[PDB]
């Protein structure tokens, strides 16, 4: 909330739709983090075959910065609502109020230069209660074309790979749902055919010494961009009509 | 010829307060042992707190069970602040049920002899359906300083499941630590001062066993200048 | 901007301060005396510092004598390198001197000393402003008790201008310009009754009587010592704020 | 918790920080003055005197 | 109506206390002000710059 | 819970030496720099001269005739003489001087109490016929540092008009300021690297009173650790 605010926050918080604002007065019959049941009341109940009313929240999801917007239940069993009243916060909202960030005790003082020009020095007391941490939201695509020298694969197959790199992912090729990903590993393998090899005269005697064999198919599968790490908690696979879904889809 | 502070009195005004007093100082030691132990106790207490927790169908943090009414991002939140003070080995595996409608407290988990929870009245989630049901596995551990868990992934070792949840974990019995000389008075001396350290731990660490704790850091550490090695 | 404002602090003199009067031993002595806790960093003093001075073809000799300074002024001779003279460090040393105390050890000494003694400077402005706690308050700014009077007697007599403009006694134009210029009057009149407040503010006692000085109001010494803004803009935070132009480009 | 630079104020003519400084400061002065009233469970009674 | 509300608070009418230094244990001469800022974090973070 | 102790603790030489240290644990690097300052500057049992009796004059804005500087140059030039004893606590030498010249400090008696390190140290320049130059400089251990200032104020040992009081400084020390800055153990950043630079009044050498106050720190946390 801000400590010091302008009584001019409850009209931004509730005109713009982050709120999930009660849309008829009762009293509230099943809380939960992803859904609100509110029980009508007796005089704002429709004519005939009106019963109760429902409120779904929206968990985590990425806006258009892919920043995370989340809702979050504020009322417990037994709460009074009323029309126009609130039942769950959304990207920086509190109790209705619109808080934009945290409050935090300031000193006005030049500190051995560690503030020389409008910088800012921070304790550590900030990084450990964790206020100012956010939550971020990327997404990543790996669309599979069909070529003219035959068709892409989403084969979890992949030449000169270890096992290193295909833990994650299970066998029908694409990664699985909340394992712990960081910089550089894969997350669908897909493998290209390429043939037209016309492979140079000194390493084609670097073949034929240990035999390693050449190459049917290349490796551009999608691997996650570098200097990232985060939890994959979502995964959705589109198809065209026509080509059969394997078992992971 | 000179004076060497001993412990006196310990007014425990309460389970999370203290004030334990330092007598005989002779003079210009007030500030000198004040506050090098203030660096010292704010700093490098050892103590225990929660290092990773398991819930039974939830693969990740950002999920959310059914039947409780908070994210599991806020579950974790809620445990990092748990205090808990094991006496024989060093780290533990708590263990949490429970089912019904009703606020899940911390006092609900299971009991052992060497686990003893200090904040029994904490609250920890809700429960808000008559069929609902949690149970996780908590960890415990001993260290000290702040660890977040990005910098313990160095040392993973293949930490093979997916429904480990890391949280970040700060071991420190020390919140805040004030300390005053003021004008003691031995029976026939011009001037001797007294410390008073007024201490606040997370109900955790007994106060006279931290003195004995921060003062040893520095007897331990002075060494390095009684014995110049050149 | 921070250091200068560091050193600033380190280079004035207080009047009746902790250890006035006492004589030192040089610039050694003038340190710990204040370190440990008995004399104030700025209390008049008497130290003894040796000088160099290159008066041969390129070569240092000393002068010992007995200096009249502060505490605050010794501490920093301690940075300064050989070959200059004491009437460098014993001004007030704002942010108009400090620029030139490097430009006369470039003349000088070169260039082998002048960008290790642009650094001495740095280390010591960071550290004896931060040990300083040169705050700023809302009570730093001290509005003038007579911005009333000057405020409501313009207030007046310009209310008597436009009656001579109802009776005809002057065209407009010398209307207008005539109401200009009395509020600049006024707006003259503040300032001036500001500065006056802000500057001599403080008056604190010899042993015996009082007399006064420059003041340690937070909000004059970052003006002063040109680390930020200047009178024309103090003139807004105490004094009255102008007046303005509308879009033509007129008043 | 931080720690700004103080000579932003005298250019910059915004004055508002030091204001909203001190009133977050006196709205936080009773948050410790009822969060001790409230954490020796004095009464209901003492609550709604203050 | 600000210091008003300070006094309420026994906080210090001026809004400046003395702080104390943190490595050395001296106090910082000429008290400081301290306060409760409110402060926002924007989104140009660093690790999408460099 | 197991904690850093240093090593590569190098020194240095110029009784001026700049000591170094390292790798103390994160914020180690102050609590050290800072109870060692508070000792050296504050509290360390040492020798110096506290009153002297010029034979003639009775008061310092007074002048003596046929000494170049005036009395309050000379105890300038005494506020800083380093002397250490052996045996006794309470000495008082005497200066009796004639002749004509810079007149050293070599020229006091040599009792077997007393042994200076700094002859040459000038005391004062004799003028020409006078040669009479006497003085009972009286010397007694203590600690720390004491003005005259704030001595005659609570005048006790009370002295007729004329015995003149001097600023003792009893420490061995003449300067000390530490000063940390980071290094590195080859995998972590939070470390530390102390700089001691010390000096001394001859007395005693640097590295000999760093060694002589980390055990007047460690005797105060005795009746703690185990």
């Amino acid at each position: 909330k801000p400590l010091v605010g302008t009584g001019m926050e409850r009209a931004v918080a509730v005109d713009s739709g982050v709120t999930a604002v009660a849309k008829r007065g009762g009293v509230v019959q099943y809380v939960d983090a992803s859904r609100i049941v509110i029980k009508v009341n007796e005089d704002e109940m429709y004519p005939g075959e009106a019963g109760i009313d429902i409120y779904n929240l929206t968990k985590y999801t990425r806006s258009n910065q892919n920043t995370c917007i989340n809702q979050m239940p504020c009322v417990s069993l037994g709460e009074p609502v009323e029309r126009g009243d609130v039942l769950a916060d959304g990207p920086s909202t509190d109790l209705g109020e619109l808080a934009l960030g945290q409050n935090m005790r300031v000193a006005f003082m030049p500190w051995n230069g560690y503030n020389f020009e409008d910088s800012i020095l921070v304790s550590e007391r900030v990084v450990q209660e964790d206020r100012f941490t956010t939550i971020h939201i990327q997404e990543l695509a790996c669309v599979s074309r069909d070529t003219k020298l035959g068709p892409e694969e989403i084969t979890a197959d992949i030449p000169n790979v270890g096992e290193a790199a295909l833990s994650k992912l299970d066998e029908s090729g694409i990664v699985y749902i909340g394992a712990e990903v960081t910089g550089g590993d894969i997350l669908v393998g897909k493998v290209t055919p390429k043939g037209e090899t016309q492979l140079t005269p000194e390493e084609k005697l670097l073949r034929a010494i240990f035999g390693e064999k050449a190459s049917d198919v290349k490796d551009s599968s999608l691997r996650v961009p570098n200097g990232v790490s985060g939890t994959v908690i979502d995964v959705q696979v589109f198809t065209r009509d026509g080509v059969e879904k394997d078992k992971r889809a | 010829e000179f004076l060497k502070p001993r412990l006196v009195d310990i007014e425990q005004v309460s389970s999370t307060h203290a004030k334990v007093t330092l007598e005989p100082l002779e003079r210009g030691f007030g500030h000198t042992l004040g506050n090098a132990l203030r660096r010292i106790l704010l700093s490098s207490m050892p103590g225990c707190a929660v290092t990773e927790v398991e819930i039974d169908g939830v693969l990740h943090e950002y999920s959310t069970k059914e039947g409780v009414q908070e994210d599991i991002l806020e579950i974790l939140l809620n445990l990092k602040g748990l205090a808990v003070r094991v006496q024989g080995k060093d780290e533990v595996i708590l263990t949490l049920n429970k089912s019904g409608i009703g606020p899940v407290t911390a006092a609900d988990i299971t009991h052992d002899g060497d686990v003893e929870i200090v904040k029994p009245q904490h609250v920890i989630c809700h429960l808000t359906d008559e069929n609902a049901s949690i149970s996780m596995r908590i960890k415990v551990q001993r260290g000290r300083g702040y660890v977040p868990a990005s910098t313990r992934i160095h040392s993973e070792e293949d930490e093979r499941p997916i429904g480990r949840l890391l949280v970040d974990a700060c071991y420190s019995p020390v919140e805040r630590i004030a300390y005053n000389v003021e004008a003691a008075r031995v029976e026939q001396r011009t001037d001797l001062d007294k410390l008073v350290i007024e201490m606040e731990t997370n109900g955790t660490i007994d106060p006279e066993e931290a003195i004995r704790r921060a003062a040893t850091i520095l007897a331990e550490q002075l060494e390095a200048f009684v014995d110049l090695r050149d | 901007q921070d250091v200068v404002l560091g050193l600033y602090y380190m280079t004035r003199d207080c009047v009746n301060a902790k250890g006035e009067g006492m004589v030192l031993t040089g610039p050694k002595e003038a340190e710990r005396l204040y370190r440990s806790g008995l004399a104030s960093l700025h209390a008049r003093v008497k130290v003894r510092i040796t000088e160099y001075e290159k008066d041969a073809n390129g070569e240092l000799v000393a002068k010992t004598s007995l200096k009249d300074t502060t505490v605050g002024r010794a501490i920093l001779w301690m940075i300064v390198p050989k070959g200059l003279p004491y009437s460098i460090v014993n001004q007030a040393l704002g942010k108009k001197a400090i620029s030139k105390m490097l430009n006369t050890c470039y003349r000088i000494l070169g260039l082998k000393p002048t960008v290790i003694f642009a650094d001495q400077i740095m280390y010591t402005g960071f550290a004896y402003a931060a040990r300083s706690g040169a705050s700023v308050g809302i009570d730093d700014m001290v509005i003038p008790e007579k911005k009333h009077e000057i405020i409501s007697e313009a207030e007046a007599e310009v209310a008597e201008i436009q009656e001579q403009f109802q009776s005809g006694l002057v065209t407009a134009g010398e209307r207008y310009n005539k109401v200009i210029d009395i509020w600049a009057a006024a707006n003259d009149r503040v300032s001036k009754a500001m500065m006056d407040n802000l500057q001599t503010e403080t008056v604190i006692n010899r042993d015996g009587q009082e007399e006064k000085q420059v003041s340690f109001n937070s909000i004059y010494m970052m003006a002063d010592s040109g680390a930020r803004g200047s009178a024309a803009q103090i003139r807004q935070l105490a004094g009255m704020r102008g007046l303005m132009a509308k879009p033509d480009g007129s008043i | 918790d931080i720690v700004l630079n103080p000579l932003g104020v005298p250019s910059r003519m915004n004055i508002g920080q030091i204001l909203e400084t001190h009133l977050g400061m006196a709205a936080k002065g009773i948050g410790d003055k009822i969060n001790a009233m409230l954490k020796q469970q004095q009464e209901v009674a003492k609550l709604r005197e203050f | 109506e600000i210091k008003e509300l300070l006094k309420l608070g026994d906080l210090p009418t001026s809004g400046q206390i003395r702080l104390y230094d943190g490595r050395t244990g001296e106090q910082f001469e000429r008290p400081v002000t301290v306060g409760y800022m409110y402060m926002l974090k924007l989104n140009h973070l660093v690790d999408d710059k460099m």
